[PDB]
């Protein structure tokens, strides 16, 4: 039959927002010196 | 010993920022890819709505 | 102190930055497997459609 | 024309295994000063 | 009817080329002291 | 002594952490470009097949 014909849908909501949350959170992650 | 920790901290900061950078454009082209898939997926879904 | 302090904080702002960088890397694998997937799902659609019509 | 409308599919297995593989391998980076 | 159906295209050459550049920037940022 | 063993070891480590985030990068634009491609090309199937 032809009406057994359906396309899926894609949702990667989460992943995209925990990338852009880890970019946010590498910033913490930047070193600076303690000078002598 | 600290004439590199100097320098290790300069270039580890300049990598996060580069790193920075590519992550944001991998969450942009997914975005990307995700609208298109969904838009090109109804697309075909009303294509069947009509035949 | 100071050279000492200084040299173990450059390991855990490394350590810190690398354990986040997994977690981007699992996030990426996830979305592109779950997007190979939808897309050859709807190209098996598409050409079922065309095969039939 | 019809009938020769065909849709293509992708394989990236390779790409989706190497970023899995790249994750663990950094584990092998990780620092533990004595 | 069938006619208004339009399928959009993707456009993420700028994502692309933005990765491999930042890959490859990424090699001047490599510690080498003494 | 013991600094500047581990003041040359880190920067192995960060320099060995560099290389596999390079080869992550291509393997995701790599991924990236052929993702697009096929959508792309299953998207203007469709438009030829509802061009007729």
């Amino acid at each position: 039959d032809i009406s057994q014909i359906n396309a899926s849908v894609v949702n990667i909501e989460y992943e995209i927002k925990k990338l852009e949350e880890v970019a946010k959170k590498l910033e913490e992650s930047l070193i600076d010196l303690q000078e002598l | 010993l600290y004439e590199n920790q100097k320098l290790i901290a300069n270039q580890f900061n300049s990598a996060i920022g580069k790193i920075q950078d590519s992550l944001s454009s991998t969450a942009s082209a997914l975005g990307k890819l995700q609208d298109v898939v969904n838009q090109n997926a109804q697309a075909l879904n009303t294509l069947v709505k009509q035949l």
